[PDB]
């Protein structure tokens, strides 16, 4: 199974749907090969002033 | 949509130029409140419920 069905589905069903950010994947799911490697997908997370 | 069945679009993340609303019928009635459409042109605003 890889198709987008039955998912994890926390998102039941709300109003405020606000602005969304459908685009090209910010976390680059990388074809990690060749060995010798872990994708470190550092991420740092902050809310400044909104 | 009828009135007893008015939509509730919010633009944004877009860009409404109004210049193309400008011209779009033979007659209208542009009731704008607050500020006149010629400066709301030159007026941004955060989020417009269509």
């Amino acid at each position: 199974k890889s198709w987008m069905e039955s998912e994890f589905r926390v998102y039941s069903s709300a109003n405020n749907c606000t602005f969304e950010y459908v685009s090209q994947p910010f976390l680059m799911d990388l074809e990690g090969k060749q060995g010798n490697f872990k994708n470190l997908r550092e991420f740092v997370f902050k809310n400044i002033d909104g | 949509a009828s009135v007893y069945a008015w939509n509730r679009k919010r633009i944004s993340n877009c860009v409404a130029d109004y210049s193309v609303l400008y011209n779009f019928a033979p007659f209208f009635a542009f009731k704008c409140y607050g500020v006149s459409p010629t400066k709301l042109n030159d007026l941004c605003f955060t989020n417009v419920y269509a």
